């Protein structure tokens, strides 16, 4: 039932900070742009856009 | 209930002789035991070796027997392991090692009798509390 | 040139085995009439591998890398025992005592933590026959015991244990017991492990040897509550051999 | 102490148990008074006591 | 009351199995702590049957 | 069936006497003359196929043998139980007062 995971994978986000990858590899380092980093970036963007909306 | 002469009557030796301590001896024994012994033996246990306690039944099965005045007085001069096999004055307070356990330096023969009498009378008062540890507090 | 505790403390060197120079490619003669012992055996693990638990039996499971989370607390050291010369010229090390176990927790991809009792308890390890001298071609292979990771007093978070503790789930006073038996009845594991020691360097003059090891053993089974994993440990070792 | 348990009346009338696990199991229920068989499946009962309408 | 009835049965010559078998199940059921209203919990919701089960 | 092996052992002679193969060393304080000198030798030289084998401990003095002979009635032997002998528990089993 995964809906956004395939969209992250489509454009190159395949790994977790916890060490797994969707291709089944172990001990990979995805850097910051893991599934979690993508999620975090979108949450922060949301907050910044919210604050900008208040200003405008 | 009162601290009667009967309570204060304890075995002097292994051969059936008793000695009746005075109330002043009992009070002296409590004071001297706190002074020299309770840091390890509070309440009749042994903090640095809890397997061995000061219960009269335990003392009776020590070698040589320690459940009487003479046995306890000898222990405070020349302590041994529970089987009597090793002399432990080098790690247990005694008159023999008063050089390295300085609180023994001023204990007199009269003082040792009082300490021994305390160890024998106190379980007659406190029962299982004596040597019982925290379970019986 | 000899380091003190204050030189070492906090550096991580205390968890490392001694090393030998690259010049240590010698041979240590064995006198079949002399008795020997290992005065110090040290095992420093560098990699912990855990065999994955696959859903497909046709699929051959592999050992995968893991992350150590219990820090520089992993090495076995100060181990000693008899080094027997056997009639066929092989040598047998019989472990006697030492710091011969370490609890270790490693973490698999995805977060699963694997505790194990990394150990060579009761190690008995032997070389090939006719070892007239210990050289860089000498190997030791043997077995050891792996006791339960927790010993018998250990109490779980609901107070249950083997030699102590409750014997039921006291927070569920009227639950049916059958489904909880595996959690209620603690069991003490005792299994075997295997180890190989590959000698890579020998100081013929000092009787010191060093090399690599690989050992295999089961991980913690939580006193019977779940199945253990298979673990493979790789690292370096050091040993000092002395006439006894 | 070689503790055994025998039942009189009820389902278990006339039976005696001697294996320590079984004897212990009945002793645990005896702290609750008389011992009953319960259907815990129909309601997915969780084994934890609840009060009655008198309490509520 | 249970003990009184059992003793009266024994005194009239009943066996032990007969004396206890003469106790009404309803009477024995009152002598069980799971029916004590002081055994519940504020957020342990629902019928008593949800806890120890439906008595059989 | 799952069994607690310690509870099980309490139904054997282990629950009635000092088990020379299993019992923690503090139990030897129960009887005159056994602790600590003999108690250490007994635990060190365990296990024993029979109670009488304790008399074969190398180096025992003649007085030590007499003491053991007087106390054989208080000893038993059962199979070594891993759960009781691992962890150094025969020397310190986590119980004080
Ligand atoms: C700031 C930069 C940025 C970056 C690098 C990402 C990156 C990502 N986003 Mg996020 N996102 C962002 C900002 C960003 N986003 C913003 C501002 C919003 C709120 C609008 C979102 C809301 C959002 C959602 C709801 C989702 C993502 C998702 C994703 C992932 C998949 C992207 C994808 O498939 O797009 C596909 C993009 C297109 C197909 C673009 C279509 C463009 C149309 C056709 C243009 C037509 C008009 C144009 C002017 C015509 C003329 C063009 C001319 C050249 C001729 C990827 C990690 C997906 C995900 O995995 O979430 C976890 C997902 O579901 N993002
Ligand atoms: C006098 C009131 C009263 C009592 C004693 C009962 C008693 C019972 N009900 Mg009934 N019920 C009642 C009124 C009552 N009911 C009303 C008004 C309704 C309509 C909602 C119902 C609908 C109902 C249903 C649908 C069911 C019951 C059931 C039951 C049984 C289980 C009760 C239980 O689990 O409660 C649990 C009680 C609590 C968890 C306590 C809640 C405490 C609140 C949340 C505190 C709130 C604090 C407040 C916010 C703080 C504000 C402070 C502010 C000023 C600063 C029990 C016999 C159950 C049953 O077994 O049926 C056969 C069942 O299924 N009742
Ligand atoms: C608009 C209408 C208002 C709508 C409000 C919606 C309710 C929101 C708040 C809910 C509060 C109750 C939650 C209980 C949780 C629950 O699931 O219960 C669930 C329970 C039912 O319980 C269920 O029963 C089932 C079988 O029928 C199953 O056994 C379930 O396992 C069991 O949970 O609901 C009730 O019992 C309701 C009656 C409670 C009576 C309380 C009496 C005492 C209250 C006094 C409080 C005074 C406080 C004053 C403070 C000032
Ligand atoms: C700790 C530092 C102690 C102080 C102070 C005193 N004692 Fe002690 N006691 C201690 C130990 C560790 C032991 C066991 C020694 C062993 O290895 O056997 C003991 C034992 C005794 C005994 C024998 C108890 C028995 O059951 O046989 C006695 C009678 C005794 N100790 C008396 C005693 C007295 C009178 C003290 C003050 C003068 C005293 N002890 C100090 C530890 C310590
Ligand atoms: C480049 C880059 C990138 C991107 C980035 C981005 C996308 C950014 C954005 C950014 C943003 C998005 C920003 C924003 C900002 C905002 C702000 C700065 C705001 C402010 C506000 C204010 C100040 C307000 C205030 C107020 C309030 C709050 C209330 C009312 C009152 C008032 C109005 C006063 C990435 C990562 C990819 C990487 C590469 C590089
Ligand atoms: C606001 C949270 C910021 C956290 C930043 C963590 C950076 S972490 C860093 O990032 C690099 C770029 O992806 C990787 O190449 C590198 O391997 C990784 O360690
Ligand atoms: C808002 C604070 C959250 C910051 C979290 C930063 C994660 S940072 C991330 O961590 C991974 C290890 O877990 C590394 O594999 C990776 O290289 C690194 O960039
Ligand atoms: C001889 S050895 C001697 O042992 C004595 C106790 O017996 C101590 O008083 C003394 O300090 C210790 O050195
Ligand atoms: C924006 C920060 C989000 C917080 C990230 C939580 C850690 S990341 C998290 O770790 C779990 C345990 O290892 C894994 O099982 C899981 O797959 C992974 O997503
Ligand atoms: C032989 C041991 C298992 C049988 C005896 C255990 C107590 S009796 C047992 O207890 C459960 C909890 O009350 C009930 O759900 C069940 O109906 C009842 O048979
Ligand atoms: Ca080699
Ligand atoms: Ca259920």
């Amino acid at each position: 039932g995964m809906f956004v995971l395939p969209f992250m994978a489509r454009l190159g986000v395949t790994g977790s900070w916890s060490g797994w990858s969707i291709t089944g590899e172990t001990g990979i380092d995805p850097g910051f742009w893991s599934f979690e980093g993508v999620a975090l970036a979108h949450i922060v963007l949301s907050g910044l856009l919210f604050l900008a909306a208040c200003w405008h | 209930a009162e601290l009667t002469p009967e309570v204060l009557t304890v075995p002097l030796n292994s051969e059936g002789k008793t000695i009746t301590l005075t109330e002043k001896q009992y009070l002296e024994g409590k004071r001297l035991f706190q002074y020299a012994c309770a840091s390890c033996h509070v309440g009749g246990i042994t903090k640095t070796n809890p397997s061995l306690d000061l219960r009269t039944e335990t003392l009776a099965l020590a070698t040589p027997p320690r459940d009487n005045i003479e046995g306890l007085v000898d222990y405070m001069k020349n302590p041994t392991t529970y089987d009597g096999e090793q002399e432990i004055a080098e790690v247990h307070p005694s008159l023999r090692s008063a050089d390295i356990f300085p609180k023994m330096r001023n204990l007199t023969e009269k003082d040792l009798v009082a300490i021994a009498g305390h160890i024998l009378v106190e379980p007659k008062i406190l029962g299982d509390k004596w040597g019982g540890g925290k379970v019986y507090y | 040139q000899t380091l003190t505790y204050d030189d070492i403390v906090g550096t991580g060197l205390a968890n490392k085995c001694p090393t030998l120079d690259d010049t240590a490619r010698g041979a240590y003669p064995i006198d079949s009439s002399q008795t020997y012992r290992i005065a110090r055996l040290c095992l420093q693990p560098t990699t912990f591998l855990v065999k994955e638990e696959p859903k497909n039996k046709r699929q051959e499971a592999e050992f995968v890398p893991t992350k150590l989370v219990t820090r520089e607390t992993t090495s076995l050291d100060q181990i000693q025992g008899e080094l027997k010369v056997n009639s066929d010229g092989s040598l047998t090390f019989v472990e006697e005592d030492g710091i011969d176990f370490q609890p270790v927790t490693v973490q698999m991809a995805g977060g699963e933590r694997i505790p194990l009792l990394f150990t060579v308890k009761n190690l008995v390890a032997s070389t090939q026959p006719n070892v007239t001298s210990i050289t860089t071609s000498t190997d030791f292979k043997g077995e050891f015991n792996v006791p339960s990771y927790r010993t018998a007093n250990f109490l779980d978070p609901k107070g249950r244990g083997l030699a102590s503790g409750y014997d039921s789930a006291i927070a569920l006073p009227q639950a049916k017991e059958e489904e909880l038996a595996r959690a209620n009845v603690k069991r003490f594991s005792l299994t075997k492990g295997q180890i190989s020691l590959n000698v890579a360097k020998v100081d013929g003059r000092t009787g010191e040897i060093a090399g690599t090891f690989e050992s295999e053993q089961l991980s913690d089974d939580d006193m019977g509550a779940h199945e253990p994993h298979e673990v493979k440990i790789q690292g370096v070792f050091y040993a000092s051999i002395e006439p006894a | 102490q070689g503790v055994t348990v025998s039942f009189y009346g009820g389902e278990l009338n006339g039976q005696t148990f001697t294996d320590p696990p079984t004897v212990k199991s009945y002793a645990r229920k005896a702290i609750f008074g008389e011992i009953f068989e319960f259907d815990t499946e129909t309601l997915n009962s969780d084994g934890i006591f609840r009060t009655s309408p008198r309490g509520w | 009351e249970i003990n009184r009835r059992v003793q009266a049965s024994l005194a009239s010559g009943a066996t032990l199995e007969e004396a206890w078998s003469a106790i009404p199940e309803k009477l024995a059921f009152y002598d069980y702590i799971g029916n004590n209203p002081a055994k519940g919990g504020l957020f342990r919701t629902g019928p008593m049957n949800k806890g120890d089960g439906i008595a059989q | 069936e799952l069994v607690n092996v310690v509870d099980e052992k309490l139904g054997t002679a282990y629950g009635e006497k000092i088990d020379l193969n299993n019992t923690n060393i503090a139990a030897f304080i129960q009887y005159r003359g056994l602790y600590p000198t003999l108690a250490k030798l007994i635990v060190k030289n365990a296990p024993y196929e029979s109670v009488e084998d304790v008399l074969n401990i190398p180096g025992l003095t003649e007085r030590q043998k007499q003491i053991l002979r007087e106390n054989l009635e208080h000893f038993t032997v059962t199979e070594v139980e891993t759960a009781l002998v691992e962890g150094g528990d025969r020397y310190n089993n986590g119980l004080y007062k």
